[PDB]
DNA sequence: AGCCGTAGGTACCTACGGCT
DNA sequence: AGCCGTAGGTACCTACGGCT
């Protein structure tokens, strides 16, 4: 029984918790926009080959796999993270393709994980693209029995595209989602001008773009947020006033602010009416449907001023709501308040490293494969002598050594020759070896060209981003009103 | 009921209530439905067998209460068809054998406590597609199109022909005497 | 688009559908392997993922997720709890699962959450699964048509009677007590030598149930009625003794309890009796159970009370004595049937004969196929230069295949094996290696044909394999059977 | 507490109470323990931070009540060390960072409401092995041998040295003012 | 206030048959 | 009675920060 000072214990135990929540729970990485749980989910989908072209996989299997190999926490944490990623009212660019009940804007939960099924969305392929081409550093998992990515290649700017919210210890984060076309345009601008200003970047990125559409009021909160990392953004419902017959009117709401629960908002209005804290409302209906989209109707009493009632609803209910921007992300493993340009700069630097590393990997592998095919070509060129050498050998070892001696072959080449099946000696097979070799030589010189010229490498980054923009870029949903 | 997601119309003639197994099924059902004429009451799995339970237990059961409240007709002697809040009560259990069981349990309740509801032709059985463990496995649109959409759906309307035979059937299948149920199974089962 | 559905028709068809499904595919074990679907799917999943005793423990969540996705379209709680019981040495006389972590207790504590626990097969489970890939048992489609699953396991020991079964179905239930594996295999052996053996003679091998929890059984008449008819009441009694505790005082010490009794609940019942003054003479009640001590429940008796009288009262008034109501219903040819001890052993032995016959037939097909391939390899190596030149002069596989077949009298399968041969198979000692394997195979083929030609030889092979399992896994009787 | 699995002995001098995270840990703990001298109270994960909560809410919290009831000393002004039912209160949270957090939450409660208990040296910290997510991952015997067995275990006795410093520590780490906690983290964090 | 989203943690309804 | 064991089903405590 050794003594433990209470002060020492509190400081060390608390710091341990605090740091863990900061670097490995609640805050996203600047490079891929992900927290650990999300990263491990997508990695798990990748490692089990759960791509968009394959059938949906059972949620329970995905969850069980991720929990055992990568994420030593409760199954509810894992499943709920995966659910949100599949919700088109939560993610501006959904990362998971879900089948079955995945919850609603009314705060209904997903179905039990045994019922639902999931795979990657097409855009998630771009998060994971080239993960096996030594583009990112792998690390040991929590128990030393697996490997997991420290970060994803992230071939589109996911932190800003999908945003992030997280409560840590000593700090929190709140990053709004953005339009992917605007973001990539901004990256492209930055790639041509390291010294570009926030104001110029805002010529590409007008402001946040919520999956739920709606309105933002003014640009000054956006501008403060982009300049400093912090700012208040006023969001409004999309609401119109229209006639309903007999001289009567109604307010019709077709889009609601980001992260507002629709059913809760309605109950709040019902409450205000019931407690006579708002005048002029005669009916309240949620007419939302799959076929008609979001539609909330507020009937106004004949001859009441419907505009006055609407302004009251903005004052008194979540029909108007603020987004407090607080852009904290992990930069070089540390939490940091960042502005819009810093976010884009870290992202672009990650892309350069990914594409360079991918190029270097592709080159090593092409040269290895060219070496092997040079061995097979030698064997085909002298097949009779090859056969003789092997037949006169009592063991594989002796055959290997004799092949290396007689033909000046490496160990790898000799083993490739001994592993070659007799069917490889047909006319079409022989031609296939030659053709692959010729293609590889061209490929190798293409790769060397890239690594020889930084400008060519950078241009390749631009071109790949441009391709993603053209395939996945979409229209702005949220209207920014002056 | 808190669980009851009611429809907007207040005209029983055109309103329908769907009974589903729980919130996994209820979620798809709520999203896919036509909320003007279609109400949803999610249950919670296997419901009380009223043929084996005494009245006190029946009237204390939450799911039974929610169904009585939602229907608005009262029960037994106090049943009043005119106070029906819906002219279609649609049983929509999952498409597995357990869904079938729940359907027998629901029909037992309607028969013993709300028989005029059946006589009036107000009780229906939905016909969701096979191959899904639960409705919560289906997308909302697929459940709407195949099962809830009046344009394409196929409902079975429950019909009572012979009340004496029905009495004996409920008693035999659902009652406390095991032996008759055992005899029924032996007489009717067609095995491997 | 509304058709009418008669309520009577609906009730009868829906209910029958449910009832039959629970009977044949949920609550009742198969007579052949002693398993219900959920248990069979668990063990099969362990097998398919190579979760054998020699490998490290696997996460429970992964096992459950896998079994639920591929084979068992029901709740995760059903699957996990089934797997947990299989790992409990107070539930299974021969545990089928080897668990690491909190797997519950005799006090009715549940296992830890599935994220914490880990599992693999026990050694004895290997015997359930032995020869499953040698066409011994029929595979069937899974629930959605994307997988295959076994209809029954080979079950190289008599698992129904060894581990027992309890299940509540519809229209019926089952309650089969566990048995000593040495006793059971002895009984099978006796039966295999005398189809006309009586129950009484079988009982010379199988004395009665043998519970994982040990304890006592009172009398043989309930056992005998159960074994004769499939039904009987068997009185189980705790192992209890009376001992001194100092100053002239005594206590009752209980070290084994009846099968399926919850110890904490039994204790509460005794406490209640005392509290409500329904039993005289008890001054204290403590559970002193520990990992080191084993089960130990202490009942202190009042100075000068008769401790034997108190103990008899306790047997009468609490679960300290409890009845096991035997009701041996199992699926026979896919139908529920009440069976006696002999019928259970007969169905089991017939399954073993089919398994070993089918395994022998499979081994023979495979040996003949392999002999055929080696005949082709012999030819290729004996004529290697001509083989190579035939292939080299061929533009495609098809041409090479056809030319090899005409020139060297090779089958399609032989030609394909030759084209699949790696150059390393042309080393100098390979030709001798083929010749050796071929000679051994012809001998093996002959051995297999001998077995299939003589039913007595087949049967003796079954006896020998059973005997081997008995010698490796057989253990001492735990439950003591005392005369009434 | 209902949860409390008490020991046989009624002599506080030799009795110990182990506080564990929940029933997953509780099960292994109950099986491995020496029930003569070792009591177990399973909690339910993260406990109330008493430094941030209002007194009424503290005294209404089930886990807080169970601990007070089990200890028998009362709290605050009514604290009576002589009425202690155990002379060792042993914190045995899981060996993960969240176990560490729960430990800080427990210590906060003891310090603010039962400070004499700490001064008397009655508060200890168990040291379970590090590789396991939760005690429920361990076999009973391994938990006994490594963590609970007085012959081999290594308990840390909690000692209060400077009460002014302790006051400031609890206030800074556990109190409602975020900025000082943030400043602490920045000043002390050692990142990769 | 009390909500947002990753985290630590747990408790009861129902059917079904037999005991007796 | 209420328990045995496979099935259908579900709800609420806690920490943490910043906004209202
Ligand atoms: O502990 C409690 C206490 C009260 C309570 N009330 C309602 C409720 O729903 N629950 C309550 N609870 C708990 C929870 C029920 N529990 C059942 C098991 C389920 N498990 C889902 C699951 C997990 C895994 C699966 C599949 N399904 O596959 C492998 C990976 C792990 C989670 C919810
Ligand atoms: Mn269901
Ligand atoms: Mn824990
Ligand atoms: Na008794």
């Amino acid at each position: 029984i050794n003594e433990r000072n209470i002060t020492s214990e509190m400081r060390e135990s608390f710091l341990d918790y605090a740091m863990s929540v900061i670097v490995a729970r609640a805050l996203p990485d600047v490079r891929d926009g992900l927290k650990p749980v999300h990263r491990r989910i997508l990695y798990g989908l990748n490692e089990q080959g759960m791509t968009p072209d394959k059938s949906y996989k059972k949620s329970a299997r995905i969850v069980g796999d991720v929990m055992g190999k990568y994420h030593p926490h409760g199954d509810s944490s894992i499943y709920e993270a995966m659910v949100r990623m599949a919700q088109d009212f939560s993610y501006r660019y959904p990362l998971v393709d879900g089948q079955g009940n995945f919850g609603s804007m009314d705060g209904d939960g997903a179905a039990a994980m045994r019922f639902t099924e999931a795979r990657m969305t097409k855009i998630t392929l771009e998060l994971l693209r080239d993960i096996n081409k030594d583009t990112i550093d792998f690390i040991d998992n929590y128990d030393g029995n697996e490997r997991e990515p420290s970060v994803l290649p992230a071939r589109f700017p996911n932190l800003l595209a999908n945003g992030a919210s997280g409560i840590a210890v000593g700090m929190a984060t709140n990053i709004p989602p953005h339009n992917l076309t605007e973001l990539i345009n901004g990256v492209l601008s930055l790639s041509k001008n390291p010294d570009i200003s926030i104001a110029e970047l805002m010529e590409d990125i007008e402001g946040p773009d919520f999956p739920t559409a709606g309105l933002i009021l003014g640009k000054s909160g956006i501008r403060r947020a982009y300049e400093t990392g912090r700012g208040s953004i006023q969001m409004r419902s999309r609401a119109v006033i229209e006639e309903r017959g007999g001289g009567r009117q109604r307010i019709v709401v077709t889009e609601i602010p980001f992260q507002v629960n629709k059913a809760r908002m309605i109950e709040k209005i019902a409450e205000l009416v019931r407690d006579k804290k708002i005048d002029g409302i005669t009916d309240l209906r949620d007419e939302t449907s799959l076929r008609t989209g979001v539609r909330v109707v507020i009937d106004v009493r004949k001859d009441a001023n419907a505009s006055v009632i609407l302004n009251n609803l903005y004052k008194q209910t979540p029909l108007q709501t603020s987004f407090g921007v607080n852009m904290i992300a992990l930069v070089n493993g540390r939490p940091k308040l960042i502005n819009l340009k810093e976010a884009l700069v870290h992202y672009l630097e990650h892309q350069k490293t990914v594409v360079r590393r991918r190029t270097q990997y592709n080159l090593r592998k092409a040269k290895d494969r060219a070496h092997i095919l040079e061995g097979l070509r030698i064997a085909l060129d002298h097949i009779d002598e090859i056969i003789s050498t092997i037949r006169e050998s009592d063991t594989d070892k002796v055959a290997m050594e004799s092949l290396q001696q007689r033909f000046k072959l490496s160990e790898k080449q000799a083993q490739a020759i001994l592993d070659m099946r007799l069917r490889r000696l047909t006319g079409l097979e022989r031609d296939k070896i030659e053709a692959e070799y010729n293609e590889l030589l061209n490929y190798i010189s293409e790769l060397e060209t890239i690594l020889a010229d930084e400008e060519v490498l950078l241009q390749l980054v631009r071109d790949e981003l441009t391709e993603i923009r053209d395939r996945f870029g979409d229209d702005r949903r949220t209207e920014i009103q002056l | 009921p808190g669980k009851l997601a009611d429809c907007s119309s207040k005209s029983p003639e055109e309103c329908e209530i769907f009974l589903v197994e729980g919130d996994s099924a209820g979620g798809s059902t709520k999203s896919g439905r036509d909320s003007r004429t279609q109400a949803i009451l999610p249950l919670r799995g296997k419901i009380l067998n009223v043929e084996k339970a005494r009245l006190d237990r029946i009237l204390n059961n939450n799911e039974i209460r929610q169904m009585i409240t939602a229907f608005g007709t009262g029960i037994g002697g106090d049943f009043d068809l005119a106070k029906a809040r819906y002219h279609k009560i649609v049983i929509m259990t999952d498409a597995d054998v357990d869904g079938a069981h729940i359907r027998t349990l629901l029909l037992t309740f309607f028969y013993r406590f709300m028989r005029p509801l059946i006589e009036a032709g107000y009780v229906y059985i939905a016909q969701p597609p096979t191959g899904y463990k639960g409705l919560g496995e289906m997308n909302a649109d697929q459940l709407w199109e195949t099962t809830m959409n009046p344009e394409h759906r196929a409902l079975l309307q429950v019909k009572l022909e012979d009340a004496i035979e029905a009495d004996q059937t409920f008693e035999m299948l659902m009652g406390d005497v095991v032996e008759n149920r055992r005899q029924f199974i032996e007489d009717n089962a067609v095995y491997a």
